[PDB]
């Protein structure tokens, strides 16, 4: 479950 | 064609044009000939992208165009002998020949065959360095083709004329790559100007180009040229977004560590599952993925830390990021566990958002 | 259970074994590997049902004996991860440990008691295999089996023993081609005097990787057991009864032409890239090739001219190259009667029926 | 198309 | 001097670069590579008095600008040792130091102002190659011309500048074959005059691994420079008057026959197994081959030769091989007056005369 | 005879056989390989004297059985030239013929009787080898073991037999490094409890080419037979006494130090550019590693990290760089194990938790 950077 | 022999030169001509074709109803399918004095020139286009090719000729008996089958094209050359093979057109078919075994096949009119395009260009820039292209390399994998935003869906060009600065950015949420090239002689009619190449487009320019090429774009094509080759692509119409007010400006830790250490840690746990605990020790990193995977690595050169520093990253993303390095070591600049980290050597840098628990 | 083994031994043990495992279905046991060390060697056994193996590797050191299992394709994936020296293997309750310098792995055990045994079969026919032809005939046979055909007797190769003749006939089909051979002079020790063994495509294609010479077969007409030093391998067989092959071949030819097979491969090659079916023409002098607006032609000259007064025969190009690709003479003959009906492909021993296309 | 053996 | 390089650039460079080193004696400047850092550029010069190349990386970074030499040998064998990453090379006092992560070296230094400067030469001819036809032409004629011949002249292969028709002429020859080709359509800048170049074959087989298609050539009938955007190439040339070629070719031959050089060319390796030399035998429909204890083998002629007898004719082998991989037609011709004469081969560019054996 | 072979079959068998031949002379018998058809079989030989290989393929047809003789190194050579075809062996006369199609060969043959039979000995030692331990040990001590010895003895491998308590012993030398293992649980079915068998260079490069399991070993102390279903093969041994290894081997060792492997290999390989001498530096936690003074001026060094500290008082060692290379190569474990005396005192290489390999050291 990963993070959204932009 | 008119009467051509030629080597399989062919052959070689021919793979290279295949990504460029489309359905063999269409004009698509067809590679376009074209014998001018001792050359065969090839043409292969579907819209998107295109490529204008040649070989010598070992004679040229006549002069004249033609179309035939890309794909049909190349089956027949990868079967014949490395020899000789003759090219001809007879009405709307073109012959291929060598000893006793003949081929017909069917031609469009050349005519409707379209022309490669002619742009104005707002930018040109002239490459002899492999700088630009080995970036395309490194960075290509962070990119995907299919982008739930449009223009992530390419790699990025951000010429700055002012400063003869070339930004080559790629992203898709979970990681941005970046790197900038100095001294570039942009010769542009604004002072800055963004080009987005699809990552199709971007794949192809790695089997063709290296060094010494021009790029041209007009904002809407833009087409890199050699003494082989012409290249067109499309380009992504859209705005990239600002991949500078992402950065972080601050890291409260930066740690040099080896990178083909990481590397082999890496994928020995990448074996069991795809993302990976990073635990950072003083003196010591350690790998771990009912199953469990772990290994270490000693750091001789201790870090900088009381604590120990937990790290969930992704396997495959923390590898390519390592790969778009040169140096023997790298080095690791985070903030938070759970917010962005940075690597880079001792040109390209990766940003990466990582993974909790 | 404490075990060094060498990284290259295991990891090629496990390459072979990943066939015979339920790799879909990781709770079951069938998509485990059973262990088991007895003195210097590692003994490695997978099955699902319908196949099996048992292998082995030696053992760098034995500290203790013992048996375990582990999930097949997991064991694979992180044994090719590590280096080119000796792993450690070690039982810890109901884990196995993986070990190598800094690198250590764990995974689950099922009990190793409930690991299906091997079957033991009481012989109905027995030979042993010390030339290579049987399974020359099996590599040259399985390219016209299909393992997906209607007929399910016919998704396998035929093994047909006879005693009383000392032969051993292989046959395989897909209905438009038909390919056998016979093998004469082998000690058949069996209980009847003919006897059919169907032997699945998958498993043949796995005979193939594991065996060539000096090994056992053993059936009892539910299974089939391949042994030799290395490896004992099982299948069950295609419940079912073959067709009778010889009921179909030709008993008489109107013309037969000795042709030159590299001479004709290369034309059906050539052919092939545009069309998969050929028009073949043969004349006296002469034979031509004609894909069937689009043409491929091309032809080749026969010195030593055929007895014809011109004969038209339409092939599949892979067919007949496979037919040809059976053979191992320079030159091959092919009979035939009209042009519809059945033709043969043979050596100037495997010969291959074929029907043409009309 | 190719007619059956058998 | 102070940069950092990428391993595999200077690896790929220096290899190249051997070649042109007097490697034999390392009290030489001539053992040792000259390095030169202008800007982004690593500029790389080897020679040995008869040959030179100039050659170019381009640079990770580059903190100080500079020059340095170092044994072309032992750099080259420090560099394959490294890892593929990058490498800091940098000049301290008269060492080289080479270093990546805790590995580093020192190389003792020659002045480097003592390092021969590359020839500036005045061209008396001058042309731009962008077809690879010379380079094709070069590589076809190479195996005939040979390195250490009795006449100094033949140890090379000729450059025949005719700017008068717009004709660049390329021949080798040892003195038992002649291999020639005239290439068309040069824009040769030179004088009215003639004008010929003997490369050496050493030369000519450098040439061979650095270029292809657009390059440069010049020639003031001493040096010839050869250059491209990677490298600057320089060569002595042979100095003696290549013999009149044009004389010794036969102006007319009695028959002249069409044959297969696919078949022949199998035929003459078959032969050759057993002997150098080939008897061979062309009657109206087939050749024969027969080594000169015994090979045999046969090709048939289709299209029938004009003859009433045979034709017996003795050659060797490599020779007749070599001049047909020259060719790029899938039949040759093969001109011959008497058996004991000069026979011609050429396609249905480059043409072989030969001489045979009785 | 009459026979159709595999061209893929014959042409490895004869590859094989080359080394057996004295090519040398192709007058004598001995550059002929001798050829016989039994059966469903061809039988290929050839044999120098010192060395000997029978071999065989079978047949895709036997139509006549029989004997004949070629020479070896042409046999392959036209092979080698032919299709991936059947190829057809006859006799005719004093000749033997090899077609395929339109090609056909003729070679002259020797009378197949005064071809030498191969040798029936009566095994003073015999053994069954079915694990890979001794050709994994031959194929580890052969690069110590130099061909051409000031000591007769010393151009072979040791193959040390002791019935009595189940062990063969391994033992390859050139007086600056011995290495050798002792292979425990042999059956040695002996006349005599203690039996050595010295293998020539030549032979044992051989046997790596041809076995590996599943093989028989007999001697009579004169020749060496090795046996399995493809091949018999013969070797003489050499004819003197190994010396005492055993007498040699240090007892005890003030210190041992566990290494790695690979991190020492690259770092040896490092070095090894630009000599063949390294100054090798053991401290607490880091090795480091220095080339030997080359030509004054040059220089390489590298370190690598040891995270397991050491104990001592810092230890340096010259190395011949391609002897500890070939040491290491011998270990099949990650680590190794480095144990020493003095700086000028031999030392031994071993792995952690088979083969070991005792080094003289360099001075300085």
């Amino acid at each position: 479950f990963i993070r959204s950077l932009f | 064609m008119k009467i051509s022999v030629s080597k399989n030169d062919l052959e070689n001509a021919l793979r290279y044009l295949q990504a460029f074709l489309d359905d063999a109803s269409s004009i698509a399918s067809h590679i376009h000939l074209e014998v001018i004095k001792e050359k065969l020139f090839l043409k292969a286009s579907d819209s998107d992208i295109g490529l204008k090719s040649y070989i010598f000729t070992q004679s040229s008996d006549k002069e004249g165009v033609g179309t035939i089958n890309g794909k049909k094209f190349l089956d027949i050359i990868s079967c014949l002998k490395d020899s000789n093979i003759i090219l001809e057109t007879k009405d709307d078919s073109l012959a291929i020949k060598q000893n006793k075994s003949s081929f017909k096949l069917p031609m469009f009119d050349a005519d409707e065959f379209p022309e490669f395009p002619v742009i104005d260009p707002k930018v040109s820039i002239e490459v002899n360095a492999p700088f630009l292209v080995d970036a395309f390399k490194k960075i290509a994998p962070v990119i995907e083709q299919t982008s739930h935003k449009r223009e992530l869906a390419g790699i990025l060009m951000q010429f700055d004329q002012k400063h003869q600065t070339l930004s080559v950015v790629g992203t898709d949420t979970k990681r941005l790559s970046y790197t900038q090239l100095e001294k570039i002689s942009i010769h542009s009619t604004e002072e800055d100007i963004s080009c987005i190449l699809p990552k199709r487009a971007l794949l192809e320019i790695l089997k063709l180009f290296y060094e010494n090429f021009s790029f041209k774009s007009d904002g809407m094509l833009a087409v890199i040229e050699n003494e082989m080759h012409t290249f067109f692509t499309k380009l992504i119409d859209g705005n990239y977004p600002d991949y500078q007010k992402i950065l972080p400006k601050e890291y409260i830790s930066s740690f040099t560590l080896g990178k083909e250490e990481f590397k082999e840690s890496i994928k020995l746990c990448s074996s069991l599952s795809s993302t990976i605990k990073l635990t950072l020790e003083k003196n010591n990193a350690l790998f771990e993925s009912s199953e469990t995977a772990k290994t270490s690595v000693e750091i001789e050169k201790g870090l900088d830390i009381e604590k120990a520093f937990h790290l969930g990253v992704n396997a495959k993303f923390f590898l390519e990021a390592l790969n778009a390095l040169g140096t023997t070591q790298f080095v690791l600049r985070c903030n938070e566990p759970s917010s962005p980290f940075l690597i880079q050597e001792s040109k390209i840098s990766t940003l990466m958002m990582p993974i909790t628990l």
